[PDB]
């Protein structure tokens, strides 16, 4: 049954249990910005 | 290419020495040097300009502060001894050719000395040049009527230079000779020390060791100034793409909001 309207799925659903796991690559340790900030010695390019 | 193996095949190409040549050439150097200090004090002129003088006659054209003119004209105002004192001249000139000869005959006693000074952050060849800048001086300063063979002597003075030259080369920031000998005397007590106790000393050891006037923070102090400079080229990471200054930020040039 669909639980936005209770009407049924017009078709039967394949339904069963899944084991699933975390992964370590998690959107907290990579979301990144910059406006301004240190700059390369020689080059006077921003960091990497 | 291979710049060791061409050296030896020159110095090679040059035959040994005798104890009869040797004390032979180291006589004839003797009466050239006895030669050039009486003219010297004859004409009243440096010894050290109408030795360079000569040799530079001696060796010819070839060898281009003194211009060409003046050599000549010294060399003949030279050419107006009577007698007794030409004599003088190719007494010198015999004795330069000796000095010629016996360096290069015994420049092999250089490379002999000089091949186990390896690994001490300088090259073969340059610790082969510094031993012959030592051996020319050894032959500057031998004294041959002690009976006493020419490495005996020029050992010495080889070891000398190439240690000179350790001390004074080794390092991208220069550290005087004092303390590089302090340094090396620090590590040795250390590895002594590490010997017989089993495990790295603590700075205490090391200070008691040394003697009077040695302190932990002395020997900390030593150890800090003691450190080499690291390469900014240094490979960062397994792949050949990451330098150690891609970490190193700017603190001199202001930032675009402190310029604001």
């Amino acid at each position: 049954y669909d639980g936005r309207t209770g009407e049924p799925i017009e078709g039967p659903i394949v339904v069963g249990q899944m084991f699933i796991m975390k992964l370590y690559h998690m959107v907290e340790d990579k979301m990144h910005a910059r406006s301004t900030g240190p700059y390369s010695l020689i080059t006077q390019q921003p960091l990497g | 290419s291979d710049p060791v193996r061409q050296y030896l095949h020159e110095i090679g190409q040059v035959p040994l020495l005798t104890l009869e040549e040797e004390v032979e050439l180291a006589r004839k150097v003797e009466e050239g040097m006895e030669a050039i200090k009486k003219l010297s004090e004859i004409t009243g002129l440096d010894p050290d300009l109408i030795r360079e003088v000569v040799r530079a006659k001696i060796l010819g054209s070839a060898r281009v502060t003194l211009d060409p003119k003046t050599v000549e004209e010294i060399d003949q105002k030279l050419k107006s001894l009577p007698k007794e004192h030409k004599r003088y001249l190719h007494i010198a000139r015999e004795g330069e050719a000796a000095r010629q000869h016996l360096i290069e005959a015994n420049l092999r006693l250089v490379v002999s000395i000089a091949k186990k000074y390896t690994g001490r952050g300088l090259s073969f060849l340059d610790l082969i040049q510094e031993g012959n800048q030592g051996l020319i001086r050894a032959v500057e300063k031998f004294e041959y009527k002690r009976r006493f063979k020419f490495s005996t002597y020029a050992t010495w003075w080889i070891r000398q230079a190439i240690n000179r030259a350790i001390a004074d080369q080794a390092r991208t920031i220069r550290i005087p000779v004092h303390m590089v000998e302090t340094i090396n005397k620090l590590s040795r007590t250390a590895r002594q020390l590490q010997q017989e106790l089993g495990r790295e000393p603590t700075y205490e050891e090391i200070a008691e060791a040394m003697g009077p006037g040695w302190d932990a923070k002395r020997v900390e102090e030593t150890l800090k100034i003691a450190q080499e400079p690291v390469s900014l080229e240094t490979p960062i990471g397994d792949e050949k793409d990451s330098f150690y200054g891609d970490f190193i930020p700017d603190e001199h040039l202001p930032s675009p909001v402190d310029a604001a």
